RNA sequence: GCAGUCAAGCGAGCGACAUUGCUUUUUGAUUCUUCGAUGUCGGCUCUUCCUAUCAUACCGAAGCAGAAUUCGGUAAGCGUUGGAUUGUUCACCCACUAAUAGGGAACGUGAGCUGGGUUUAGACCGUCGUGAGACAGGUUAGUUUUACCCUACUGAUGAAUGUUACCGCAAUAGUAAUUGAACUUAGUACGAGAGGAACAGUUCAUUCGGAUAAUUGGUUUUUGCGGCUGUCUGAUCAGGCAUUGCCGCGAAGCUACCAUCCGCUGGAUUAUGGCUGAACGCCUCUAAGUCAGAAUCCAUGCUAGAACGCGGUGAUUUC
RNA sequence: CUCUUAAGGUAGCCAAAUGCCUCGUCAUCUAAUUAGUGACGCGCAUGAAUGGAUUAACGAGAUUCCCACUGUCCCUAUCUA
RNA sequence: GUGAACAGCCUCUAGUUGAUAGAAUAAUGUAGAUAAGGGAAGUCGGCAAAAUAGAUCCGUAACUUCGGGAUAAGGAUUGGC
């Protein structure tokens, strides 16, 4: 018979299977559409998540009750040192998909990028691109003939960039490597730009601007095998239930006589690949700038790092991108930022943001002070002072 | 923006921290953390708690 | 919400589900109000309707003057004990739940409110802000 | 239970006397399978399907205007509740809402729960019998067992492809957003007046979903700090035991519409409305052709990545 | 008035553990009550040691409401062995 | 020893240190807990858990077989020197 009282189902069928992701990097499925008119430029970037903080600003939203009023919002900072370009790959369009045609690497690759090709580095002979580097020789005929084919045949050109992990405080020494698509210019200009930038760095300020809207891709925080009640939000059974009450009661009918994929079942929760969208940038800071956390209305020389360092990360000493709210991922993880795939003309998209105060009270507890000089003024001399 | 003062302790409540309370007689009390908010709800006198501004002022500490 | 609403209300935490007794804050002769519904609620398979500060609820008078008892009559929530966040970052709460009687289009049955009144109820009801003494 | 045809009658629309059908959510008829046993009513919890459409969407019409109401068509994408009495199925009331539609899946669902009903043995009462005892009459108390096997579903590894390592393509499968209100248009169009809209634009909210933990709140074996009782170490100091002795606060972690953030835009078509135009010298959206078109469909986008689909690239062993 | 028996239910009591029709009708308790209580009684089929009506105290008996209290529930989360 | 107490808790004489162990800390369990706002809206049903609790002083209704109801109900105090 029919169910007595209706209700929506639990969970979303578009996010199946709920399994561990293949790689710790979430891969950028789609890149923005190209138009050949503009200059050459990257479409995505790589960074490392740091933590969160608080921001106070005015609201420029005509019509709303809080127009020209203060509002407190949350933000998340991403440690983004410059990326290093180390190769170019060309893709031809075939009736059964795209297809790479050639990869042309640079000559000298850093140690931290060629750690990505070894599992047991400490006992290796460090033989990696050793024969390839002898290709530049005295003339470089081999390399320049390979680039000739990319200009002749490829329809999509991409670039290989490895992040400079050594600068971030992570204990990891191996550097990530990922492909970023070049948009803008003829196919000829695209491959030339890559060649000039071999071994050169590309900073964050050359990709994103302050009020842009971007998309985040990253692998979510994992939790392991999880029951039905916290994997799909199913109702709990009454107290007087024999053989457990955090279980789904009916897992199907007599017929079809097979458990359906649509039923809620226990298993992996967390560690999926997600692509959130429409995050507004709030600041594009500079690493070698003191007063990274100051503003027009604050005016105190202090950096973005709270007191005691971001919990479980450390201190920020490079460029950074703080965005409105949450991005998928946990702290310390690789996060890849993408340019939006459509022109957003909403009021929210076009709104311009000028901050008024960035928080730096310790996140390791109920912080009370913003600067070590503020603590000394309020409290005065202590015994441990000279 | 404005920085407030905790009623029980006298600390500074930067935006988005603590809680606010409005009892029947319209009086407003601001607290910086749950530690102070609890010590208020236990009808406990600030001038006895050692780490507060009222206690230090009363005992003439920090001259 | 109601005919007398002056506009929109930003969400605040629900804290007075069906079955909650909340003081009467006016001089209409009632001592307390008893929520039996909330205007502007939705549906879910076991979700109880809950009212917040500014909502017009349908309510009965449990202890109060005889004429006002034994009949369903609207009300407006003027205080609540559940703590809610304003867009300016401040969590706050009153020390009691209260409300006042009203007709369908937001006119008070009485002529005086005793105690503080939330600014979100006053901004939404022109005929509650008139009789309010102190607004927080 | 549902639906047609006739057209006397009533008044765009209803419909008698007759009469042709459909469904298997009613109850009968029959006794084909099961009596060396297929666990029986209802409720709870959960997935999916049908359409005989309550709501939303798109069209048509009524009545000499609005507004509201009513009727008819395409339509299963999405939704369809909180409760008082009752074991209920059904039913009736109060209340909100866009609305509170009808059904199937061994009258779905008892090695998933519960045991209020029925349906053993104890007990009472009314009527019935001389009696033992009878009664789809009322009342009260009454043991709810087993998974480690195969498959199915949810997750997790994995030999073999020279070896090993990094970066990718994308067949196939899945998919998602939903509904209301207020400001402006505007006291305008319309109408004698009373009254009273709509497209473009803006601010919020209901229902669902995916994450995240700056802040707020929950939790405490941080047994971190303090406090208190009894007793034991001769006293103080510092400690033992009281199944974590009790009390206040309590960072980290986990977590809550109890907190916060995010939830895309293009094409093709259905009903319908047109262009040109015959059949049928006129006529006609149609027969050839062709323009616009929606909660519809397909792409964009989002999840997996065939462990027997594929490509690029690095290094390939001096006793 | 009349048929009829051995005699034709008296004092009491009731939709009660005894009433089919039945969710009887009226009032009270609720926003709403097939529930509870107080009333009415041609009572299918109440009633006198088949004991009738009432009754303070008592009851791991059956039923209804109120105050207090609470994770039963809204709506779940966390800790220990 | 504490206390009204061969209650519960700690100890002296005497007696045992016996019950397969090592390692991590998933889901579901058994046993023990705590929860903001509401307070029975859950359920056939307050089933389960919670709240009350010792002692001293004050105050204690209807009904009653005059013995009871009664710890009714409702309040206040409690350490150390």
């Amino acid at each position: 018979s029919h169910r007595k009282y209706e209700a929506p189902r639990h969970g979303h069928l578009g996010f199946l299977p709920r399994k561990r992701a293949a790689s710790i990097r979430a891969r950028v499925k789609a890149f923005p559409k190209d138009d050949r008119s503009k200059p050459v430029a990257l479409t995505s970037f790589l960074g490392y998540k740091a933590g969160m903080t608080t921001i106070v600003r005015d609201l420029d939203r005509p019509g709303s009750k809080f127009h020209k009023r203060e509002v407190v919002e949350a933000v998340t900072v991403v440690d983004t040192p410059p990326v290093v370009v180390v190769g170019v790959v060309g893709y031809v369009e075939t009736p059964r998909g795209l297809r790479s045609l050639t990869t042309v690497w640079a000559e000298h690759l850093s140690d931290e990028v060629k750690r990505r090709f070894y599992k047991n580095w400490y006992k290796s002979k460090k033989k990696a691109f050793t024969k390839y580097s002898a290709k530049y020789a005295q003339d470089g005929a081999g390399i320049e003939r390979e680039l000739a084919r990319i200009k002749k045949y490829a329809s999509v050109v991409r670039v290989l960039v490895h992040t400079q992990i050594r600068k971030t405080p992570l204990a990891q020494k191996k550097a990530h490597l990922a492909e970023i698509q070049l948009n803008g210019g003829s196919i000829s200009e695209k491959v030339d730009w890559a060649r000039e930038h071999f071994e050169k760095t590309v900073a964050v300020d050359s990709v994103f601007e302050q009020n842009e809207m971007i998309d985040a891709i990253a692998v979510t925080k994992g939790h392991g095998f999880e029951g039905v009640t916290h994997r799909w939000g199913t109702k709990k059974l009454p107290r007087k239930t024999h053989r457990g009450l955090r279980k789904v009661a009916c897992i199907g009918a007599w017929h079809p006589a097979h458990v359906m994929w649509s039923v809620a079942r226990a298993g992996q929760r967390g560690y999926h690949s997600r692509t959130s969208i429409n995050h507004k940038i709030y600041r594009v800071g500079k690493g070698d700038d003191e007063a990274n956390g100051a503003t027009s209305f604050d005016r105190t020389k202090k950096t973005i790092t709270p007191m005691g360092g971001f919990v479980h990360y450390g201190e920020i000493k490079n460029d950074f991108i703080m965005v409105k709210g949450c991005i998928p991922g946990n702290r310390k993880r690789i996060v890849t930022l993408r340019k939006s795939l459509y022109t957003n003309t909403s009021r929210k998209a076009l709104e311009e943001v000028s901050l008024k105060w960035i928080d730096t009270a310790s996140k390791f507890g109920k912080g009370r002070f913003q600067t070590p000089a503020e603590k000394h003024a309020f409290m005065g001399t202590l015994k441990k002072d000279l | 923006m404005k920085v407030e003062v905790d009623s029980f302790s006298g600390a500074k409540i930067y935006p988005g921290r603590g809680t606010l309370f409005v009892r029947g007689d319209s009086k407003i009390f601001r607290f910086q953390n749950s530690k102070s908010a609890s010590l208020f709800k236990q009808r406990k006198n600030p001038r006895r708690i050692a780490w507060t501004v009222l206690f230090r002022k009363h005992h003439k500490k920090g001259i | 919400s109601g005919n007398g609403a002056q506009g929109t209300k930003f969400r605040i935490s629900l804290g007075l589900p069906v079955g909650a007794i909340m003081n009467c804050a006016d001089n209409s002769g009632a001592r307390n109000l008893y929520i039996i519904a909330v205007k502007g609620s939705g549906s879910r398979l076991n979700r109880l309707p809950a009212a917040s500060l500014g909502d017009m609820v349908m309510a009965t008078v449990k202890k109060g003057k005889p004429e006002l008892r034994k009949k369903v009559m609207p009300a407006i929530v003027v205080r609540q004990a559940k703590s809610w966040r304003r867009r300016d970052g401040v969590f706050l709460y009153f020390e009691d739940n209260a409300g006042v009687i009203a007709n369908p289009k937001g006119e008070m049955k009485g002529s005086a409110i005793t105690g503080p009144v939330g600014k979100e109820c006053a901004d939404l009801w022109p005929r509650v802000a008139s009789n309010s003494g102190v607004v927080v």
